[PDB]
């Protein structure tokens, strides 16, 4: 307990938000003179959707460990926001993209997330920085399931952008800037444990002490070890559903691991899967060019049972991503460039200290007039 | 994995569900017909239907002829040429006029 | 102050005959300028140069440019300099001398061999009134260096320059240009300079080298001023509890001119070889038009 009155005190405003914003608030008067006369804190309305999905988190897990079908604030937050969200005549704010970051948001605590190009099309408003660590790891890590993994290098370089020039001035991230900015980068470090060795994102990126931490990491993937598919599991294991407080914990019948069942069993056996690629991908070309010979005697060096070892050799070679086409008469393999990138980040780091030298003149140009 | 003995010539056949639903046999091997396109520009006849689950030469030119496939005789089949997957991100990436004249305006 | 500086065609030719005949190695060369301001634009019709060695040579020649009824009123005074390096305290000392005889002057600082690979340099920067706050007051201390707030994009202000001549001139420009030889103008678009390159950032080494000395011994100031202070309150701790039971020299900081000196001669580096950056690079870019049809 001492936590019913939390949602209680949020929840009786988030009663209203499909009330009053949805039927009504069109044509209302009264309520906005009241905000703009008595408060004394202006950023009230991206506080009253963002730390309800906060609050809402944390009764979540409390409600359906005490009601599994039909939960409260999974129907207060699920039923009723996102037709009252977007669809009426024009809410002229800050709320456009944050919108839809919930409605999509409330699309992705349940797994079903197919949405990516549909909600791309539609937004003609400015972005919000808040906005914009969420969604590039809310469609990153449904394109880490949905495999675009080709992508998945331009879906999390995009997050990584980095400038902060930071603006607390009371604590407006909500909490979230260092532990997401923690999460963004791990799973692009685990593409790179996955994807072997492609990303050459990282790369350029950070230092290399973080990406050796990892390294110990994905030379496990490479022949032998079973705890690569557990090290991949258990390390996306608070960033699947991100569960944050039980209430009752009463474990006689448990009654909320049922809900754990759901999603953590079956997203498991899946992660099993992740590393049968790098098992595709656990020869990395050293020899790319041979003939008919040394394709069998690529057959018997890999492993034994060499005739036929065609039947899983093609189980060896086929997984998602395999381009050579064989001869037969001269027995040509063919070979694909692993080839280099050149350094764009001199450009970049120009526009780095060239916003940075102006800031630290803007900010205390102020600061000249502000004291003197 | 594209394991196919289990799938074509060891399956359970005891459910007519897979009958249930209509041309499961076609939808499946428009999966693999597609996977195997990036994998070959030379394979027999034999081999290839061996693989494909023990279809003939009867049916064999005739789902060939469906998806850019040409029997180049004894035993090859035509998909594609060499040249498009050696894939080069080359080493000859360039920085263009437009790319760096950002800063180029500020600094002069 | 003075919002606009403008020439005549006859100061900027005489300040190449200086350069042309007079030192050729490496020469500071200096003079003076000279003309009218007309109300917010320094109109600039003459000079007169001095040789490498004063007022008496100055103001003799003042009756002489007054003999022939031309302009003869003092304005500022002109200086060559090496590649970008012409800060030191010795021409802000010879320019606050000009400031105050005349509340406007100016330097022209000319750089010959910035003319020679490419555009043309002349420094034409006046005296920021607030570094011209400082000298009056004559206090270079750092306890009013902070109210009298002087930070270096306020160190030289520049004063851009409008060219003006007759029509004569635009006569002689015209009867000049068929009558000549056909000299090419080719010398801009050079695409190899790297000792230009190198000389601009290793006369930029030293004075960030010198930088790296003066904030060394900063930290040295601030090592004999921890301690003392500390030793100090341990004295004050001493002698505190000496009577109870009965019942020195503080050092000078780095002096505070010259950290402000480096900063605007690394001011002097950082805008111009970054102008050099993209002029250099806009004939690479070209360049790679150049190639661009040739198989």
């Amino acid at each position: 307990q001492w936590l019913w009155d939390i949602i209680d005190e949020f929840i009786y405003q988030f009663q209203s938000f499909s009330q009053y914003r949805c039927k009504t608030a069109k044509k209302s008067e009264e309520e906005i003179d009241f905000l703009r006369s008595n408060p004394k804190i202006w950023n009230v309305h991206s506080v009253l959707n963002v730390l309800h999905s906060l609050v809402d988190k944390s009764n979540i897990n409390r409600q359906l460990e005490v009601y599994t079908s039909g939960g409260d604030p999974e129907s207060v937050a699920g039923e009723y926001g996102r037709h009252s969200l977007y669809k009426m005549l024009g809410y002229f704010s800050l709320v456009g993209l944050l919108r839809l970051h919930s409605l999509l948001g409330d699309y992705y605590q349940a797994i079903k997330v197919l949405e990516n190009i549909e909600l791309n099309k539609k937004s003609m408003y400015s972005r919000v920085p808040e906005c914009q660590v969420t969604t590039y790891y809310y469609v990153g890590f449904a394109y880490l399931m949905m495999r675009r993994y080709q992508d998945a290098i331009r879906v999390f370089a995009n997050i990584l952008l980095y400038i902060q020039r930071t603006k607390s001035m009371f604590q407006r991230t909500t909490y979230k800037y260092e532990m997401i900015n923690k999460q963004n980068e791990q799973m692009h470090a685990l593409l790179a444990i996955a994807l072997t060795m492609y990303p050459m994102r990282i790369d350029e990126s950070i230092h290399l002490q973080l990406r050796e931490k990892y390294g110990d990491k994905m030379l496990r993937m490479q022949k032998g070890d079973p705890q690569v598919y557990e090290e991949l599991f258990s390390y996306s294991c608070p960033k699947f559903l991100s569960p944050v407080v039980p209430n009752y914990d009463n474990v006689h019948p448990n009654y909320h691991k049922e809900p754990f069942l759901q999603q953590l069993k079956v997203f498991s056996d899946e992660v099993q899967q992740q590393a049968q690629l790098s098992t595709i991908r656990s020869f990395l070309k050293l020899y790319t060019t041979m003939p008919v010979a040394k394709l069998a005697g690529f057959l018997d060096l890999t492993e034994q049972e060499f005739r036929i070892q065609l039947l899983v050799f093609k189980h060896k070679m086929k997984n998602l991503v395999w381009t050579s086409g064989i001869s037969a008469l001269d027995g040509e393999f063919q070979s694909a460039s692993e080839v280099d990138f050149y350094i764009d980040k001199d450009m970049i780091h120009i526009a780095d200290t060239k916003v940075a030298r102006r800031y630290g003149d803007f900010f205390i140009r102020q600061i000249h007039k502000f004291e003197e | 994995t594209c394991h196919f003995q289990a799938f074509w010539q060891a399956l359970d056949e005891n459910m007519d569900l897979l009958e249930g639903i209509t041309g499961f046999e076609d939808s499946v091997r428009k999966f693999i017909c597609h996977v195997v396109g990036i994998t070959y520009q030379h394979i027999d006849r034999w081999l290839l239907a061996e693989m494909l689950g023990d279809l003939s030469d009867s049916q064999l030119k005739v789902w060939m002829s469906k998806y850019g496939w040409s029997a180049d005789e004894s035993g090859q089949i035509f998909i594609c040429s060499q040249e498009e997957s050696i894939k080069p991100k080359n080493i000859v990436e360039k920085i263009d006029f437009d790319s760096v004249s950002s800063i180029m305006a500020s600094s002069q | 102050a003075v919002k606009q500086v403008q020439i005549d065609g006859l100061v900027v030719l005489k300040i190449i005959k200086h350069y042309q005949e007079e030192g050729q190695g490496t020469e500071v060369v200096q003079g003076v300028l000279l003309g009218l301001v007309v109300e917010d634009r320094l109109e600039i019709t003459n000079c007169f140069p001095f040789p490498q060695h004063e007022v008496q040579y100055q103001m003799e020649m003042m009756r002489s440019l007054r003999h022939v009824n031309i302009d003869h009123l003092h304005v500022g005074w002109y200086q060559s300099t090496y590649y970008g390096s012409f800060v030191t305290r010795a021409l802000l000392d010879s320019q606050f001398s000009y400031q105050h005889a005349i509340e406007e002057s100016v330097v022209l600082i000319y750089d010959p061999i910035k003319t020679a690979q490419g555009s043309l340099s002349l420094k034409a920067y006046r005296l920021t009134p607030k570094l011209m706050e400082v000298c009056k007051e004559k206090d270079f201390s750092p306890e009013a260096l902070k109210k009298a707030n002087i930070t270096f994009e306020y160190m030289f202000e520049e004063v851009p320059i409008v060219i003006k001549n007759s029509h004569l001139i635009n006569v002689l420009m015209w009867e000049l240009e068929k009558k000549s030889a056909v000299a090419d103008k080719h010398e801009l678009l050079s695409l190899a300079s790297s000792n230009h390159l190198g000389k601009n950032l290793q006369l930029l080494m030293d004075r960030v080298d010198e930088m790296s000395q003066d904030i060394v011994k900063y930290n040295t100031y601030m090592r004999n001023t921890s301690k003392q202070q500390q030793q100090k309150h341990q004295y004050q701790q001493r002698r505190q509890q000496e009577n109870m039971q009965r019942q020195f020299k503080p050092p000078q900081p780095p002096a505070r001119m010259d950290s402000l000196l480096i900063a605007g001669q690394i001011n002097t580096y950082c805008q111009n070889i970054k102008e050099f950056t993209a002029q250099n690079l806009g004939k690479l870019f070209m360049a790679q038009a150049l190639q661009e049809y040739n198989n």
